[PDB]
């Protein structure tokens, strides 16, 4: 009788993940899969507007070059490795230091914000909406990671109890 | 002054290169051995356009004499305008012109990249005034195809930060049956689209058709036809550095060529004439200028945009003329091509004009077209391919000298994306 | 007395000042350098030596206007030309360019780079504004530096110089009348900012001045070099008739009190009398009425609002040259009592007028010569909803068919600022429909 309750509770934890995962994984997948639409909006803007240069500097932190180094960015963009470098900062494979640099700093400040970055540009606003949604799915894959680890632990305990 | 460097790639990029140098030096008062025949304004300011004055009114070139092998350098160093200055400007090194794009884009490209790059890095930092680089190219074999595409990837990695403007002569675009070569040649186009910022493509057969007809000679020597092109070019670069209210500069000119963000293809046309190089009557007035622009047949590159839309244009003039007779004529010749220039913008016009003639010319000009509804070009590469894709016994050379099939399918897709992007420009 | 330091930007704006300066010199008989050998003679100013002695003087001769160009050739035309001691070389500025016709470029991208040198000149020019009236500025309104740098600067000058007079002199076709669909894109943002921060602007229509030149003045080559001399001769027949001469000499502040009687810069459209072929070729003298009839002549009056319609508020006409009282009264009175002219029902008086008393004394050769009579004309119509509606219509008109804003955002400008500006033009169109239907 206990093992089958083990099995129901593991089913109830995956049901809680299941609510939030299919919309965020479609957005997080869409970028990763380098569709035409997504790439055109990325490959745009010679001079970013003011809030958007703040955003680019943060994208180049994800690149590795710490700031909106245009000449470096112009060169690496038109090279195949720029997106791989950046998408490696996705999911739970965003660093928790970067997630806290992002959250306590950038997304605790109006200057990097959807409001300000969508007024500043119609491309840049929805990139912030994908970037923050991907940064909250990133964070969710860290801080909702105890739910996934609980669904994992209920599976592992269930297998341990098969063998005992 | 502007202080331009010319990068001339392969034997074809040197052919045009050279048959520019004679004329450009000459009109700016540089004499064959580096002396002086100036005393007009451009042969005093403007003058250091590809040059510098030095050593008691002798002329060091800013565009130094570089070649690969010595007999070609013998023709450059005998000159006539290429003998100018003491030995430091003369450079040559290795050799090329091979086959197999894969060999040329890897193993047989990399040593020749290696021989080119060091002297470029040494020259490139050491030009202060340098407004930008002029580029000309060759599609000659595995070097000019394979290597030229390898090379530009290294040049643009090295220089994202410079202005590089690429003139390219082609055997009439993709007119001939092609074996398994379509999956290679799109991968060549792939590497051209991901490493080029401003492109201009010139049709050998159209200029020979222009030679048979307009210039009245049935023999089309392209070293002669590349002089005409270039001495016409003499009227363009220096036009916009002479004074005149429409002679625009960098940030404007950039968006004028790109109305829609992705990489464009510009085509030079022809402009005043009924002949040049035959007759004693060659045409030069405002009506005679408007006639070749608002025709169809003088323009380069067999892939016809013109049916699908007539898109954007510019004409760079030299010679005193009535500005409102230009715009009055322009109103009438535009009442021909109307909405259908692109019906989002009825009428596409741009011009630039300088008062002061070019050479023995009283008036001359050039014409520049852009590319919409030419998708036919990139159906055609696929339609030739079919036979010796099916009966293929030829892909394995390119592959066993370094290629592989994902790159071929990734290239194929951008040829179809091209078909779409012109379909979409016709829209 | 005399005028007041004049500042010039732009390809037409510097040369409009260069041609008007030739007319100051020509009227003075001034030497390039000296010394000038007459007792005294006037043009720049009422003294004539140490040359220019333009009120501004001594040193290597202190200039009374400033030219910011990009070309050594205009500088040679001063320094080995006439004008050599009439400016000193410390204020002859010659720079470099890079072109955009974009507001964002002019304001930001090259705008924060070049500014400091010319800001240091402008702070000193404000510090030593001789003539004391205010800034009189040529423009340079529709370019990249034109549109955006003048945004940046005019807001700066409105900021720090809020009591100081500001008169803006600009060449600009009527809205939507130019060929290119996209051309309003950089300028409608300046028109938004100067909807708040401008109060006086003198406008000349480029299409109308080109046709006037082609058919009315009947010129085989219209060139922008001849247009420069043309609009400098318009501006001279205001400036050298009201400055200190045998004239009524209207200080520009009490004039602007007539120009703006009520909130919003109420600019008037401008035109000139003798921009015609018979006057060019040399004509009869003509009375105060006869020269108003000269300014009436077909296309010399604008058809923007239709020939006699658009709810006239007033017309101001500025009668240079010797003048007879009865005739001037006849000149203003006849168009009003023949009453082809549509006025506003709230006020159809038309008492606004200027008269000055001094014949032109310049040597014949250009488009202006020794005459005893002339006139300049300013139309105010209240039904100018049409101008603001045609900025909003023409902007949307590229859009309605294809996307395009993304490029100017790509030069560093905000994307929603354009939507809102288009909207303000369309808001204003409503407000102006209110005044162009009136009570």
């Amino acid at each position: 009788k206990q093992q089958e309750v083990i099995a129901d509770k593991q089913m109830s934890v995956k049901e809680d993940l299941d609510k939030v995962e299919p919309a965020v994984i479609e957005a997080q997948n869409a970028v990763k899969s380098i569709k035409k639409q997504h790439l055109v909006e990325v490959r745009s803007m010679a001079n970013p507007p003011a809030a958007v240069k703040l955003a680019l500097e943060s994208i180049c932190l994800l690149l590795g070059e710490s700031t909106t180094d245009w000449k470096q960015i112009r060169s690496i963009i038109m090279r195949e490795n720029f997106i791989p470098t950046i998408v490696n900062f996705s999911a739970e494979e965003i660093s928790d230091a970067i997630r806290e640099k992002m959250k306590k700093n950038y997304m605790s400040n109006p200057s990097y914000n959807y409001e300000i970055v969508n007024r500043a540009s119609l491309a840049c606003g929805p990139m912030v909406k994908w970037a923050i949604a991907q940064l909250n799915y990133a964070d969710m894959l860290k801080r909702v990671e105890p739910l996934r680890n609980e669904l994992q632990k209920l599976e592992d305990d269930a297998k341990d109890n098969q063998q005992k | 002054m502007r202080e331009i460097v010319h990068i001339q790639a392969g034997q074809c990029g040197n052919q045009i290169g050279a048959k520019f140098w004679e004329v450009i030096s000459d009109e700016h008062g540089i004499d064959p051995t580096g002396s002086y025949h100036g005393d007009s304004d451009l042969q005093l300011e403007r003058i250091n356009v590809y040059y510098n004055e030095a050593a008691g009114n002798k002329y060091v070139p800013r565009a130094i004499l570089v070649d690969l092998e010595p007999g070609t350098m013998d023709s450059v160093r005998s000159g006539p305008f290429g003998q100018i200055f003491r030995p430091d400007n003369f450079v040559f090194g290795q050799s090329g012109a091979g086959n197999n794009w894969a060999k040329g884009h890897y193993t047989e490209g990399a040593e020749l990249v290696d021989s080119v790059l060091d002297v470029v890095r040494k020259e490139s930092e050491s030009c202060d005034c340098l407004q930008g680089f002029q580029l000309t190219h060759s599609l000659g074999g595995g070097t000019g195809s394979g290597m030229g595409t390898l090379l530009i990837s290294k040049i643009r990695e090295e220089y994202p930060d410079r202005i590089m403007n690429t003139f390219s002569v082609v055997p009439s675009p993709k007119v001939s049956d092609t074996v398994v070569e379509p999956y290679n040649a799109t991968l060549s186009v792939h590497q051209l689209v991901e490493n080029t910022d401003e492109t201009y493509c010139i049709d050998n057969e159209a200029l020979y058709d222009i030679c048979f007809r307009t210039l009245k000679l049935t023999t089309p020597t392209y070293g002669d036809l590349n002089h005409l092109v270039s001495a016409t070019m003499s009227g363009v670069t220096t036009c916009l550095r002479f004074p005149g209210q429409l002679n625009a500069d960098l940030r404007k000119l950039a968006v004028n060529m790109v109305p829609f963000p992705r990489l464009h293809f510009f085509m030079p046309g022809f402009a005043p004439l009924t002949s040049r190089g035959s007759q004693q009557y060659r045409a030069l007035t405002v009506p005679e200028l408007t006639q070749q622009m608002f025709d169809a047949k003088n323009m380069m590159a067999a892939c016809d945009p013109r049916h699908g839309r007539y898109l954007t244009v510019a004409a760079v003039f030299r010679g005193r003329m009535s500005m409102k007779e230009v715009d009055e004529q322009m109103l009438n010749v535009q009442n021909k091509n109307s909405s259908y220039f692109v019906e989002w913008i009825p009428n596409n016009v741009k011009t630039a004009v300088c008062d002061i003639p070019p050479r023995g010319l009283k008036m001359s000009a050039t014409f520049i077209g852009n590319s919409t509804a030419i998708q036919e070009l990139f159906k055609r590469i696929s339609e030739q391919f079919t036979a010796m894709f099916r009966r293929k016994a030829f892909l394995h050379w390119y592959t066993g000298e370094g290629m592989d099939e994902m790159e071929f399918t990734e290239a194929e897709s951008n040829m179809n994306d091209l078909v779409s992007e012109y379909q979409q420009y016709q829209d | 007395m005399r005028e007041c330091i004049s500042i010039h930007v732009g390809q037409a704006g510097v040369q409009i000042g260069n041609a008007c300066w030739e007319l100051y010199c020509l009227e003075h008989g001034i030497q390039p350098d000296g010394q000038m050998p007459s007792d005294k003679t006037i043009g720049g100013g009422d003294d004539s030596f140490n040359t220019f002695f333009s009120e501004t003087g001594a040193g290597k001769h202190v200039p009374r206007a400033v030219f910011v160009d990009l070309e050594p050739t205009v500088i040679d035309e001063v320094r080995t030309g006439t004008y050599r001691q009439l400016f000193h070389p410390e204020q002859l500025i010659t720079g470099k360019e890079d072109a955009a016709n974009n507001y964002a470029r002019g304001h930001y991208t090259i705008g924060k780079e070049i500014i400091d040198l010319v800001l240091d000149r402008i702070r000193k020019l404000a510090d030593q504004c001789t003539g004391l009236q205010g800034f009189s500025v040529f423009h340079s309104f529709g370019g990249g530096t034109g549109s955006g740098f003048t945004s940046l600067l005019m807001e700066r000058l409105s900021v720090d110089y809020g009591k100081k007079s500001k008169l803006e002199f600009s060449i600009y076709p009527a809205p939507q009348v130019s060929t290119a669909v996209v051309e309003p894109y950089n300028s409608i943002l300046t028109t938004h900012t100067t909807l708040e921060h401008s109060d006086c602007a003198f406008m000349v229509d480029n299409e109308a001045i080109y046709d006037i030149c082609r058919r009315n003045l009947d010129i085989e080559r219209p060139t922008y070099t001849n247009l420069n001399r043309l609009i400098g001769q318009i501006v001279s027949s205001i400036t050298a008739s009201l400055r200190f001469d045998g004239a009524l000499n209207v200080d520009l502040t009490e004039f602007q009190t007539n120009l703006v009687p009520y909130p919003r810069g109420h600019f008037p459209l401008a035109t000139y009398a003798p921009v015609i072929s018979a006057e060019k070729a040399y004509h009869e003298q003509l009375s105060v009425a006869e020269i108003t009839n000269a300014c009436f002549e077909p296309a010399n009056q604008m058809v923007k609002c239709d020939p006699r319609h658009g709810k006239y508020m007033a017309c101001c006409l500025l009668y240079r040259g010797d003048v007879v009282p009865k005739d001037v009264n006849a000149a203003i009175a006849t168009i009003k009592t023949k009453r082809t002219i549509q006025f506003v029902d709230w006020c159809p008086t038309g008492f606004k007028v200027g008269i000055n008393y001094e014949p032109p004394t310049v040597v014949p050769g250009g488009d202006l010569a020794k005459v005893q009579r002339a006139v300049c004309m300013l139309s105010n119509t209240t039904a100018i909803a049409e101008a603001w509606a045609r900025l909003d219509h023409k902007f949307d008109l590229m859009y309605a068919k294809r996307a395009f804003v993304h490029w100017y955002v790509g030069e560093g400008m905000e994307e929603g600022e354009f939507s809102e500006a288009r909207e303000d033009m369309a808001a204003l169109e409503k407000d102006y429909e209110e005044v162009g239907v009136d009570s």
